[PDB]
RNA sequence: AUCCGACUGUUUAAUUAAAACAUAGCAUUGUGAAAAGCCACAACUGGUAUUAACACAAUGUGAUUUCUGCCCAGUGCUUUG
RNA sequence: GGGUAAUUGGCGCAGUUGGUUAGCGCGCGGGUCUCAUAAUCCCGAGGUCGUGAGUUCGAUCCUCACAUUACCCA
RNA sequence: AGAGGUGAAAUUCUUAGAUUUUCUGGAGACGAACAACUGCGAAAGCAUUUGUCUAAAAUACUUCCAUUAAUCAAGAACGAAAGUUAAGGGAGUGAAGACGAUCAGAUACCGUCGUAAUCUUAACCAUAAACUAUGCCGACUAGGUGUUGGAUGAAAGUGCUUCCUUCAGUACCUUAUGAGAAAUCAAAGUCUUUGGGUUCU
C-alpha cells in the first residue's frame, strides 16, 4: 500500500541536463534498509533530453546508480542501443550491410562490446542498379573496423570514449579509412555492453558529480 | 523374507516401502519418488 | 511528491495488445515500482469485446483517474505486439489505447515499439501443413 | 499440360530451397515460391495522430512507424486477395 | 514330430535330480560422506572401506529374435506449507 | 464423548456491521434488434435448520441432519 | 484479480500470487532482416565470426608431352526424409495416447496436454513428383535486353570508377518458306530430301 517516498534522480556531469526524474520506494521498516532497493537500478534515457537536441533522438543511454547521499541517487554510465525504428529504416534491399563485433579493455580495466554496422554507396556515375560488394572486400572492411575499435577502446579511458561515442567519431574514422576498398554510407556503433566493471570507488563516482 | 511363501510366487504386498521402516522390513524399493520406465 | 512549479513527473506505460486482450501498465522510469494495471479484462463479461475498443478506452480511463489521483502528470509510451513465435502486429485495443490517453489530459511524452523479435527461431506451432479452416 | 513456364517459383541452377513459415496460416513454404509483401505502416489514424501532436512536449514531434515484412502461402494469400486469378495472356505480365 | 527349460552349472546325506535354484542380458529404487546410504552393538565403538556414482546398497524378470496396449477412482510410496 | 466449518429463492452464493433487517449471477414471463445466430437495456414474482431475553438484529442453552481430525475402566 | 484459447466456448493455470515489468545465472536447438527469375557442387545438398587443412573451376600464356580419346553390360563410390542398433542429449515441435468441443454420428478438420522421433557420436538401410517428368560427346543454323567471373583498348578521376571489344556461366523477350496431334519448343530445328558416335527403356 502506498506509504512511499520520491527520490531524485542525477546524470553525470558528461551530460547538460544533470536532473531527468524521481522514483519511488516503500519506507525502510526493519532490516529492510530502502537503500538497498534502490542501488543497481538501471535507467534507459534517451539522450535527447539529456543534451536537449532533436538531432540525437536516437541512441538511447542506460544509466545505474551506485551511491545515495540523503535523497539523490547518482548514476553512472551503463550502455547504449540505437532505437529499433532507426535501424529498420536503414536497410533496403539493392545493397549489402558488414557488420563486426570485439572485445576490448579500458585504461580503467572495464571490458566492453562494440558491435558496428555498415552499408555500401552509389558512386553515382555507375547507372546501375545495384551496389554488391565482392566477399574479400568484405572481409578486409571487417578487420579494419575490429582494429580500430580496439586501438580507439583500448587507447584513453572510459569517461573519454563516452565523450567519444556523443558525436560518432569512430564511425567518420571507419568510413574514411574504408575508402579505398568500397565507399560505405551511415556507418554506427550500433549497441555497446560493459562486461566487467573493476570496483565500486565512492571517491571517483562523486568526482564524476563534481 | 517379506517376499516369501505363497501358492503362486507374487508379491502380494506394495514393493515401495518408507523411510523409517525398521531394519528386519526395509527390502523392497526404498522411499521411491517414482516407479515404471523413465520417458525423459 | 513535492514538485517545482510548473515541472512534469514522468512514468512509463507498457502496452500490450494480443488479439485476445489489451493491458495497460504504468511504472516509474526504472522499470520496478509498478503503480497501475487495468488490463482490459476487468471492463467486460463477455470472454470476448477483451480485445475490443471499447474495454481499451475504459482501462485508459480508469488509469488516468488513478495517474492524477497518484500525482504523475506525464508518460513514455512502449508499444508491444506479443511477438515471439506469435503474431507481430498488435491488437485492435492498441490505437483506442492510445486516442484515451491523449485525450484523458496527461502529458505524451515518447512512443516506441518494443516487440521482441527473434533472429533465432525456434521452432513454431501447428506444425506443417498449418492451421486447418 | 504445364500451365507455366516456371512452375510457379523463381529456382534455376539450385537443388534445394529452405522453407519458410506462412505470416497467417503457418504453413511451410520455400523461399522462392512464397509471395513478399514489405509495409511501412503509422501507429494510429490522422485523427488520433493530430490529438497526439498536441498533447505532446517538444514542440515539434513525429511519430515512428512500422516496419513489418509479411510473407504468405498461395492458399492464403489469394483468399485474402493479395493475389487474383487472371487470363491466359495476361500471366505472363510480370510487374 | 509335440510340451518345458535358452545353454555349461546347482539341490531335499537315508523314498522326489525336475519344468525347481542360479546364470549372462533387461529394467526400477536409494545415496556426494566421517552430521551421507545400507547393516551390527548393552554401552563404548564397528562392517561395506586398502571404498567414492564406469561406486556401494535394495528389488523384480530371466540367452538371441519381435514386442511390451488402457486405468492414479481403492491401498501403498512420495512433493509443497 | 471433544474441536472446527457450513445449512438463506427454481440452482449457486453474498449479508454474522442491533434505532434500514434482506441482496446478486444462472433461472422465470413482455418490448430491443438480431441475411434464420449475436455483446443488448428496461422491468414482475420468487426466501434466512426449530422453540424463549437486562433488546430494534443474524446475541443464548439445547436439537435435528453433513464433513474433518482426534478420545475410550460400568 | 483474473489469465489462456475460440466462429462462440470448454478442457487448463491462479490470493500457497497466475498473466504482466525489471535484473542475474544455466540449458539445448536455430542463424531473421540483407537475400535476388543471384553464387558453388556429380547428384543428394550448401548461409553468424576467425584459423588450419583440402580440392575445383574459369581467364592469361611464342611453357612441356604428342592421340594419351567418346560412350560404357559386369563391378565400385556417394545417396533427402522416414525407419533400425548403442551411448549421450532432451528447450521448442510433436505419428501414438488421453481429454474438451462441433455434428445425426466424428476413431477428423479446431483447442488443452503429451510418448517415440527430431540434435550429437559410431554403425545399418538405398528409397522420393530423387523433376528440366527432357541420357552423354561433337557440328551447323537469329535478332535484342540483362546479369555473375576474368582479360584487351579507350574517357570522366579528387593506377579507381564508366564505356567498347572478347572468353566462360546463367536468365528473359521477339520471330521463324523450321518442327509438332496440339499445348508449345533456340531445341522438342538441320527427318519418306529418313544413316556423326554411343548406353538404357
Ligand atoms: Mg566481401
Ligand atoms: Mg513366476
Ligand atoms: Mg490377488
Ligand atoms: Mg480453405
Ligand atoms: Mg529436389
Ligand atoms: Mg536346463
Ligand atoms: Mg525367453
Ligand atoms: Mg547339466
Ligand atoms: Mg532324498
Ligand atoms: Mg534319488
Ligand atoms: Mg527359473
Ligand atoms: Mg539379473
Ligand atoms: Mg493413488
Ligand atoms: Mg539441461
Ligand atoms: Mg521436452
Ligand atoms: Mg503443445
Ligand atoms: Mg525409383
Ligand atoms: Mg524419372
Ligand atoms: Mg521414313
Amino acid at each position: 500500500f502506498t506509504k512511499k517516498e520520491w527520490y531524485d534522480l542525477k546524470a553525470p556531469k558528461m551530460f547538460l541536463v544533470r536532473n531527468f526524474g524521481k522514483t519511488l520506494v516503500t519506507k525502510t521498516i526493519g532490516k529492510k534498509l530502502a537503500t538497498d532497493s534502490l542501488k543497481g537500478r538501471i535507467y534507459e534515457v534517451n539522450l535527447a533530453d539529456l543534451n536537449n537536441d532533436e538531432d540525437q533522438a536516437h541512441k538511447k543511454i542506460k544509466l545505474s546508480c551506485d551511491h545515495i547521499i540523503n535523497r539523490d541517487c547518482y548514476t553512472d554510465f551503463c550502455g547504449l542501443s540505437i532505437t529499433r525504428d532507426k535501424l529498420c529504416s536503414l536497410i533496403r534491399k539493392g545493397y549489402t550491410l558488414i557488420e563486426g563485433h570485439t572485445d576490448v579493455k579500458t585504461l580503467d580495466n572495464y571490458h566492453l562490446r562494440m558491435f558496428c554496422i555498415a552499408f555500401t554507396k552509389k558512386r553515382q556515375n555507375q547507372t546501375k542498379s545495384t551496389c554488391y560488394a565482392q566477399t574479400s572486400q568484405i572481409k578486409k572492411i571487417r578487420k579494419k573496423m575490429v582494429d580500430i575499435m580496439t586501438a580507439e577502446a583500448s587507447k584513453v579511458l572510459l569517461k573519454d570514449l563516452v565523450k567519444k561515442f556523443i558525436p560518432e567519431s569512430i564511425g567518420k574514422e571507419i568510413e574514411k579509412q574504408c575508402k579505398k576498398i568500397y565507399p560505405l554510407q551511415n556507418v554506427l556503433i550500433r549497441k555497446v555492453k560493459i562486461l566487467k566493471r573493476p570496483k565500486l570507488d565512492i571517491s571517483k563516482l562523486m568526482e564524476l558529480h563534481t | 523374507h517379506p517376499h516369501g511363501g505363497g501358492n503362486h510366487q507374487h508379491i502380494g504386498h506394495p514393493s515401495t516401502v518408507s523411510r523409517s521402516a525398521p531394519a528386519g522390513q526395509k527390502v523392497g524399493l526404498i522411499a521411491a519418488r517414482r516407479t515404471g520406465l523413465l520417458r525423459g | 511528491p513535492q514538485p517545482k512549479e510548473g515541472e512534469l513527473v514522468f512514468g512509463v506505460a507498457h502496452i500490450f495488445a494480443s488479439f485476445n486482450d489489451t493491458f495497460i501498465h504504468v511504472t516509474d522510469l526504472s522499470g520496478r515500482e509498478t503503480l497501475v494495471r487495468i488490463t482490459g479484462g476487468m471492463k467486460v463479461k463477455a470472454d470476448r469485446d477483451e480485445s475490443s475498443p471499447y474495454a481499451a478506452m475504459m482501462a485508459a480511463q480508469d488509469v488516468a483517474a488513478r495517474l492524477k489521483e497518484l500525482g504523475v502528470t506525464a508518460i513514455h509510451i512502449k508499444l508491444r505486439a506479443s511477438g515471439g513465435t506469435k503474431s507481430k502486429t498488435p491488437g485492435p485495443g492498441a490505437q483506442s489505447a492510445l486516442r484515451a490517453l491523449a485525450r484523458s489530459g496527461l502529458k505524451i511524452g515518447r512512443i516506441e515499439d518494443v516487440t521482441p523479435i527473434p533472429t533465432d527461431s525456434t521452432r513454431k506451432k501447428s506444425g506443417r501443413r498449418g492451421r486447418r479452416l | 499440360p504445364k500451365k507455366r513456364r516456371n512452375g510457379g517459383r523463381s529456382k534455376h541452377n539450385r537443388g534445394h530451397v529452405n522453407p519458410l513459415r506462412c505470416s497467417n496460416c503457418g504453413r511451410c513454404v520455400p523461399k522462392d515460391k512464397a509471395i513478399k509483401r514489405f509495409n511501412i505502416r503509422n501507429i494510429v489514424d490522422t485523427s488520433a495522430q493530430r490529438d497526439i501532436k498536441e498533447a505532446s512536449v517538444y514542440s515539434t514531434f513525429q511519430l515512428p512507424k512500422l516496419y513489418i515484412k509479411q510473407c504468405y502461402c498461395v492458399s492464403c494469400a489469394i483468399h485474402s486477395r493479395f493475389v487474383r486469378v487472371r487470363s491466359r495472356e495476361q500471366r505472363r505480365v510480370r510487374k
